[PDB]
């Protein structure tokens, strides 16, 4: 169960940075979640029903499908809000990235704490572009939407080339795999961090 | 065996829900379904996809009580009619079943869950094809037709591209769901 990593890059306006990230997070969390498990004393469990809803973008000419959980929506918009703040107060660099990590929880003997083994991680690298005129805005909307289409398609086409997923747990260890804190969904144990990057140069090799 | 009878249930209702997701994605407005922790015995694949009876009827008449198999694939054709009457095949969603089977699966519930994820991938992909941005601003009118093929895409014009929404292996063969759009 070694780690699987993937990278995405999108060039967006500063206004579009939140919508672009939410579209990537929600589509990945859509596939990386299930209905809430209700356990019986015997050990059987029933799986709840996951809802879906469309979200139309305001700063982008794009629409994406997210799970109807409102707690997950607010939770994601908060951390992407922290990203949107940090990048503005980082100024001229403007090169940031978020990472969505899906991890299992493994029990450790005393005194050690439980070790969180990652099994899949998603990195999205943001490139912010400054704008001037309005007719450049109305085109940036379209082209950014059409890029996000390619991105979502690629994500879906990856969610199949990845055969491995952690085994379904029993009633005791259900929190070693799933985030059972939301009342509307049961997503896999995930951790969302971000990082502002210093731009690096390009070597003169095959060029 | 009862196992493959349940498998036939899963393939059948997966096909019906496929038609539902596609046609509802070409319906011209946003779709919104609420989740439930106390679900009903009708929430197939743990997904709230409200069946609209007219398209279940059309889909069943197209299936004629059969399932996809080798050489027999289900297709959903999304087309456009304008004021002049020009008909264009915009999308052909194809639900293929190939020959390669896989015995390493307990068809019990792995196929069910992976088919659920395939329906989620279909939900996401149906909103990133250009015919979605077309069908939301609808002037224009969108038409659908389900048919059992024998799939062919000559009506798409030269230069079409295909997006693969995904595959799911079963002991009777692997399912493929893709789209050929203009």
């Amino acid at each position: 169960m070694n780690c699987r990593s993937e990278v995405l890059e999108v060039s967006v306006e500063g206004r579009q940075v939140e919508e672009a990230m939410l579209a990537v997070l929600h589509t990945v969390l859509l596939h990386r979640s299930t209905g809430k498990f209700h356990y019986a004393a015997a050990g059987t469990y029933s799986i709840g029903t996951v809802g879906t809803q469309d979200v139309d973008c305001d700063f982008i000419d794009f629409t994406y499908v997210r799970v109807s959980s409102e707690e997950l929506d607010r939770a994601l918009r908060k951390v992407v809000g922290e990203f949107k703040d940090a990048l503005r107060n980082s100024g001229g660099d403007g090169l940031g990235q978020m990472s969505l990590e899906f991890y299992q929880k493994k029990k450790s003997r005393w005194p050690f704490s439980d070790e969180c083994i990652p099994w899949e991680v998603w990195t999205v690298k943001v490139h912010v572009v400054a704008l001037a005129t309005e007719q450049e805005r109305q085109i940036c909307r379209e082209k950014v939407g059409e890029k996000l289409c390619e991105k979502i398609i690629n994500i879906v086409e990856v969610m199949n080339r990845h055969e491995y997923l952690p085994k379904m747990p029993t009633q005791s260890e259900v929190d070693n795999v799933f985030d059972t804190g939301l009342r509307d969904v049961q997503p896999y144990l995930y951790k969302i961090s971000f990082q502002i990057t210093d731009a690096l140069g390009t070597s003169v090799t095959t060029t | 065996s009862q196992d493959r009878k349940d498998l036939d249930k899963f393939i059948k209702f997966f096909a019906l829900k496929t038609v539902q997701v596609i046609v509802q994605a070409r319906l011209g407005e946003k779709i919104c379904t609420r989740s439930s922790s106390s679900p009903t015995g009708s929430d197939w694949f743990n997904l709230a996809i409200k069946d609209i009876p007219e398209v279940t009827h059309e889909a069943k008449k197209a299936l004629a009580g059969q399932l996809p198999a080798v050489g027999r694939s289900m297709c959903v054709e999304i087309s456009l009619k304008t004021s002049e009457g020009d008909s264009m095949e915009l999308e052909i969603w194809c639900l293929e079943m190939n020959e390669k089977c896989d015995k390493e699966i307990k068809v019990s519930y792995t196929v069910y869950n992976r088919l659920s994820l395939l329906l989620k991938s279909l939900l996401a992909i149906t909103r990133v094809t250009p015919a979605y941005r077309l069908s939301r601003k609808q002037e224009y009118v969108i038409l659908y037709r389900i048919y059992f093929g024998e799939v062919q895409l000559s009506g798409l014009g030269e230069g079409f591209q295909t997006v693969r929404v995904g595959t799911v292996g079963t002991p009777v063969g692997t399912i493929t769901l893709s789209c050929a759009y203009r």
